[PDB]
């Protein structure tokens, strides 16, 4: 379960940064080291919990993001427009070439 | 697929506005049009609106099942086959949830009674109105006024109740008291404190024949340049400056990912008596997201940001991140030290901010044009040197600015006249060409531009660039100090700014000679 | 030659109130010359002891 | 090395050079970080291994960097006509694990402020935002202006420098 | 609680229709402070400050009581401060009451990020009289620098950004350094104060208590009477006579007026011009005392008899804070003329040392060797090198690190 945080360059300048748990299933585990920056692709799923309804008042859910894929952004934020999880994975052809 | 559209009915402007010590359990269930400052907000999290269950066993679906407070659920199955009285299984896809927000908002400063602490309320923001009350803000809030009772009592399936008066004796409490807490419940908040062709079409016909007679007009760059900073008599070249400022130059990124700057940078040094906190001040007030800050770093974080320790680390924003996307009037750039100068060496050209202090790593964006005003060392700028003389700045942060404007406040009996006249005149009563909403739509307008450098340009440009370099040699080596390939790209951003002055799309090399000859003048100062 | 000294209208407050406490130690109302001499004394006294050797 | 706020006891996490580990780090303005700070890295620039000690966390963690460093000479230019070690403030044990140390001089040359000043003008103008379907169309005017300078493309460079690496 | 009307109305015309209004109001200002005629006045007219003028401008009267400490340079801020409707006293050195700043706090109960405002904010309108001027720290230092040019503090701290509308007006006391102040000595070098903070008020009046038995007699005679005391004046009717003066009354500036003070500012300048004697901050501070002066005595015209009393008390005050030459660039900067003369002889003495030596290079003690011991009199060290940063500036010569230092 890594804990996602809005990144400073996208927070709003002066903006506390909002944050959201994710579930990081079998395979999937030991991809995201903290302190990196990551792109995640999952389910944006909600869970009851009565901790958090007791605490706002309101029957108010829990949401939580179940990763289906994580790409890590940092170190090559200039490289937008390429695709894949991957930039720096070669084919059989690029390997080729 | 059919999706049921659930309403949110909006009622504004009220006749009354009420305050937060204007709070009363008698206007419980009415309209208000409470207004605070907002100093926190929670996460916009979905709360159970209209819930829709499933039993358990026979699969039969209890729908439309209205929410309290509580996690309230039905206690009974339609069909007469099924025993439940407190199993069911939710469906959450055809259950309808509803955006939720809390903001914490307090009594107004200017209404709070002297000695006494701020009175605080929590209201709950839903539907459209989610995020719109930011925190510092001070927004007006209209809705119902509500009271939320304490969940805990109630009994909860996950829960317990955790230990002023407290009534008791309900059927669901038992023998445990139920406590009430006013909360605003907002239904509409309004705070009270992209092409040519888009902008165009957002703007209504008649702001557009304005408009239209400022892009045909003849003399449009100079009544541009006296209208700006009305109330500032005398320094045409200072205001000028200023305009080209706010236009800019072209963010352009090379191929490669190599960012382009395409802010200008200004420094006016003068004498103590002279305008600079003026123009600072104007261009704060007029030019959107601009932030206005001292050289004497107020705040802890500084010019640009620290990490502060939570009793983890966060982010402290300075005053070069506020300004993001706009401009950065630093005032008193002498003041703050040569150990905080190092600071804003990388976000006034690389335009970032790298921090690695603990725990935290980030490179933060500073994509601001900064306005210093520098005082001369010595406190009256003295003509006998250089500028670099008489200013404090080295030459890695002396060669980041693209404009150097000095001002002096010359023991002249006839200026005194016209400056006493023009002041008081002001007091008593400045006629701009241009008014200040009136010039706003033209910058604007002029932004959307992104001229582009003629073949001829280009050639001049380098002729140019080539004289200044040569002027500039020093040494037996010949070894450039004051001229280096930034004064190039300074050259660069001033003839896109003046295109965009002109409004048009084609760099002339009259604006790169216009250009070369504003570089010029901040630098034969000997 | 000390600059710690320019009596100050302090000082004067000083002065009535020892001058009070002597009288007060003595009966009442014994606030004459009597007691200002010694009064005084004592204040130059203390301000010589800043002075001492 | 901080107090877990959750689990209140210390715990370790790495920096600048563990999260570069089997990288590059990149410190702009070398010359102006503080002694104490610059001398912190001497272990993970030699050894390519951080060793702490503090609060009871006795362990050693490994950083494969290698650091490129951006200076600047004493006064703001590099004086020819001294040493080295005349121009800079770093000392010799950081100047000698830096492999390669290349000084770079602003002279004043016509021919080549000429050259300069076109190869920029160029650039500028390459780089202008205003310079079958969308996707595949942007990809081959991106193309085309990349071949203008470099000879190999760099969407392909990554991933041969990654190769060649790995 | 054991702790705006007609009547009002005529008193107010009676009072103002006396002829002696003006001495009358400076007198119940301080009524237990002998002298300082002056000061009541300045004080009188920061009471009411000038005209709001909207389309920012200030429309305040800054007033800073400097001096070798005062008693009154607190008696009289309690006095100003029960006078003055709005505001509140506070310590600049302690802050202990108020925090002197508005900044951000956890209330504890509950825990919730609460705002709390400073001194300087719910003072708008009133007089923030502050104390200990001189001891504040560099932080608040840079929020009254904040506050009097920007009038508005912005905060931006655990997620609240925003700027309060301050509004207030300024009465500073600050105590010098040493044992008393030093009258030969300039206010600058006295005070403790950088130049800046100093420059930004409007009226600084040097209150001294210099020796002298034919003062000190009545003063203490004066003294004196106030020890037998315990064991007409508006003592209370001035504190909303200067609310209504403010709210009814809205003075405003004529031509005659306009022509006087235009001749009043260059006559100023001119006297002393390659010097420079006044600055357009006190022209348009001086169009805020001829608005006060119009204020008060509900005349709501700034007539010409206003523009030479404020023009007396300006010249007065500059006379006063400034040297016997008066420079009017001492409170602007510390660096003055007679000053500044060190240091440019001192860089052109280094210069033209380090040729001859050449004629090489040498560290700091090398060049203190000669320069303090036969090139001149037993001078500053710092000054030898602070002229260093100009030749450097000026690329003349060059500093290699902490050791020798030589010429390009
Ligand atoms: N050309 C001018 N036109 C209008 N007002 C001027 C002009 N020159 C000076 N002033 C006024 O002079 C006063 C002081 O100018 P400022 O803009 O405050 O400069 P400054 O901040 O005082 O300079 P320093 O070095 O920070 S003290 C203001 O009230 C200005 O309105
Ligand atoms: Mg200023
Ligand atoms: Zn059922």
């Amino acid at each position: 379960r890594v804990t996602l945080q809005e990144a400073p360059g996208t927070v709003p300048p002066g903006r506390l940064p909002r944050h959201r748990e994710v579930i990081l299933l079998a395979d999937l585990v030991d991809v995201s080291k903290p302190g990196e920056e990551v792109e995640v692709t999952g389910i944006y799923k909600n869970n009851y919990d009565g901790n958090l309804n007791a605490k706002n008042g309101f029957p108010v859910f829990a949401t939580i993001i179940e990763a289906n894929s994580i790409k890590r952004r940092e170190g090559n934020t200039a490289n937008e427009g390429e695709e894949g999880l991957d930039v720096f994975s070669w084919t059989e052809e690029e390997e080729r070439e | 697929e059919q999706t049921e559209r659930v309403f949110q009915i909006s009622f504004f402007n009220l006749p009354t506005v009420h305050r937060i010590r204007d709070i009363r359990s008698e206007k419980i269930g009415s309209l208000l049009s409470i207004s605070g400052t907002v100093t926190r907000t929670s996460e916009v999290r979905p709360e159970l609106y209209k819930a829709s269950f499933t039993c358990d066993m026979c699969r039969a679906i209890v729908d439309n099942v209205e929410q309290s407070f509580k996690y309230t659920e039905p206690t009974f199955c339609p069909n007469p086959s099924c025993e439940n009285r407190a199993f069911w299984t939710l469906n959450v896809t055809r259950s309808r949830f509803l955006d939720w927000q809390k903001v914490r908002i307090q009594e107004n400063a200017n209404e709070i009674p002297t000695g006494s602490m701020p009175r605080t309320l929590d209201v709950i923001l839903r539907g459209d109105s989610v995020e719109r009350a930011k925190p510092g803000d001070r927004c007006k809030f209209t809705g119902v006024e509500i009271v939320v009772p304490d969940v805990t009592q109630l009994g909860l399936p996950g829960v317990k109740p955790s230990s002023n008066s407290g009534v008791t004796g309900l059927r669901s409490l038992g023998v445990r008291d139920l406590t009430y807490k006013i909360s605003f419940l907002a239904c509409h908040v309004i705070s009270i404190g992209r092409d040519q062709e888009v902008f165009l079409n957002s703007l209504s016909s008649d702001e557009i024949n304005e408009l239209k007679e400022m892009v045909k007009d003849e003399h449009i760059y100079d009544k541009l340049v006296r209208s700006i900073a009305p109330a500032v008599f005398g320094h045409e070249a200072v205001k000028k400056g200023i305009l080209l400022q706010m236009l800019g130059g072209v963010h352009k990124s090379t191929v490669e990912g190599i960012k382009l700057r395409g802010d200008i940078n200004i420094c006016v040094v003068g004498d103590p008596s002279t305008s600079k906190s003026q123009f600072l001040k104007y261009v704060v007030g007029f030019a959107p997201r601009s932030v206005y800050t001292s050289g004497k770093a107020s705040s802890a974080a500084g010019l640009t940001a620290a990490v502060v320790r939570d009793e983890d680390y966060t982010i402290e924003a300075g005053a070069l991140m506020l300004a993001d996307n706009g401009i950065c009037c630093i005032d008193e750039f002498d003041k703050m030290d040569i150990s905080d100068q190092v600071a804003i060496h990388e976000a006034m050209e690389q335009q970032t901010i790298s921090i690695a202090k603990a725990g935290i790593h980030a490179t933060l964006n500073a994509r601001t044009s900064i306005l210093a005003a520098a005082n001369p060392v010595g406190g009256r700028y003295n003509r006998k040197l250089s500028l670099r003389g008489n200013l404090n700045m080295t030459a890695p942060i002396m060669s980041r600015f693209d404009l150097f404007f000095v001002i002096l406040d010359d023991c002249n009996e006839k200026i005194d006249t016209e400056l006493a006249s023009h002041i008081v005149d002001l007091h008593m009563k400045i006629e701009p060409p241009f008014s200040a909403e009136q010039l706003r739509r033209y910058i604007k307008y002029a932004r959307t531009f992104k001229p582009i450098l003629t073949k001829e340009a280009r050639s001049y440009l380098v002729e140019k660039y080539k004289e200044l370099r040569k002027d500039d040699a020093q040494g037996f080596s010949r070894s450039s100090y004051r001229i280096t390939v930034r004064q190039l790209e300074s050259m660069i951003r001033l003839s896109e700014a003046i295109a965009r002055a002109n409004c048009v799309d084609e760099i002339t090399p009259s604006f790169i000679a216009e250009a070369y000859d504003l570089l010029r003048q901040s630098i034969i100062r000997v | 030659k000390f600059s710690f000294g320019q009596a100050t209208p302090r000082t004067l407050l000083g002065i009535i109130r020892l001058s009070q406490a002597l009288a007060k130690l003595r009966l009442a109302d014994m606030v004459d010359i009597d007691d200002v001499e010694e009064a005084l004394r004592l204040v130059r006294v203390s301000k010589e002891s800043l002075y001492q050797e | 090395v901080r107090k877990d706020p959750i689990t209140k006891e210390w715990t370790l996490e790495g920096g600048a050079l563990v999260l570069a580990d089997k990288g590059v780090c990149l410190i702009d303005e070398f010359d102006k970080m503080n002694d104490q700070d610059r001398t912190s890295i001497h272990e993970a620039m030699e050894q390519q291994s951080i060793s702490i000690s503090k609060a009871g966390i006795v362990t050693t963690l490994q950083a494969r960097c290698s650091i490129i460093a951006a200076a600047n000479p004493n006064g703001g230019r590099y004086n020819s006509t001294l040493p080295l070690a005349q121009n800079v403030s770093l000392t010799e044990p950081i100047l000698s694990r830096f492999d390669i140390l290349c000084v770079v001089r602003d002279l004043v040359d016509e021919e080549a402020d000429e050259r300069l000043a076109t190869f920029v003008v160029d650039s500028h103008v390459r780089s202008h935002p205003e310079n079958l379907n969308a996707r595949q169309r942007r990809l081959q005017r991106q193309r085309k202006k990349e071949e203008e300078i470099s000879p190999i493309p760099q969407e392909l460079l990554m991933k041969y420098i990654h190769y060649a690496r790995t | 609680k054991v702790s705006i009307t007609d009547q009002d109305l005529a008193k107010i015309r009676e009072v103002a229709a006396r002829e002696d209004l003006y001495s009358l109001l400076a007198r119940s200002i301080a009524p237990s402070i002998y002298e300082l005629e002056d000061v009541k006045k300045g004080i009188l007219l920061q009471l009411f400050g000038g005209t709001n003028k909207t389309f920012r401008y200030r429309g305040d009267i800054n007033i800073l009581l400097c001096g070798d400490p005062s008693t009154s340079k607190s008696q009289i801020l309690q006095y100003v401060h029960k006078i003055t409707p709005r505001g509140v006293y506070t310590s600049g050195k302690g802050s202990s009451a108020v925090g002197l700043t508005a900044y951000i706090t956890r209330d504890v109960d509950t825990k919730q990020l609460v705002l709390e405002s400073g001194a300087l904010v719910l003072s708008d309108g009133g007089v923030c009289c502050i104390d200990e001027f001189d001891k504040m720290s560099d932080s608040t230092r840079s929020v009254l620098h904040e506050v009097m040019e920007q009038q508005t503090i912005s905060i931006a701290k655990a997620g609240i950004i925003t700027t309060l509308n301050a509004r207030s007006s300024i009465l500073a006391s600050a105590n010098p350094i040493g044992s008393r102040y030093n009258p030969n000595l300039p206010v600058t070098e006295n005070i403790d104060l950088p130049p800046p903070l100093l420059s930004r008020f409007d009226l600084v009046y040097l209150v001294l208590d210099k020796v002298d038995e034919k003062n000190d007699r009545e003063l203490a005679k004066h003294l004196t009477n106030l020890y037998l005391e315990d064991k007409v004046l508006p003592v209370e009717f001035l504190t909303m006579y200067i609310s209504y003066a403010k709210e009814h009354i809205h003075p405003i500036i004529t031509e005659a007026a306009k022509t006087e003070l235009v001749r009043a500012y260059v006559g100023m300048r001119k006297m002393g011009d390659k010097r420079i004697t006044a600055t357009t901050r006190q022209l348009e501070s001086m169009i805020r005392l001829a608005e006060a002066h119009a204020k008060m005595k509900l005349k709501n015209v700034v007539e010409l008899e206003d523009v030479q009393e404020a023009v007396r008390l300006i010249r007065s005050a500059i006379k006063d804070y400034a040297t016997d030459p008066k420079t009017g660039k001492i409170d602007m900067n510390l660096v003055q003329t007679g000053k500044s003369v060190i240091q440019r002889k001192l860089q052109e003495d280094l210069s033209r040392e380090i040729m001859n030596v050449l004629k090489d290079s040498m560290s700091f003690n090398e060049l203190i060797k000669q320069i303090n011991e036969h090139s001149q009199d037993r001078v500053e060290s710092s000054d030898i090198q602070e002229a260093l940063s100009r030749l450097q500036q000026e690329d003349k010569v060059i500093v290699l690190g902490e050791g020798v230092r030589r010429s390009v």
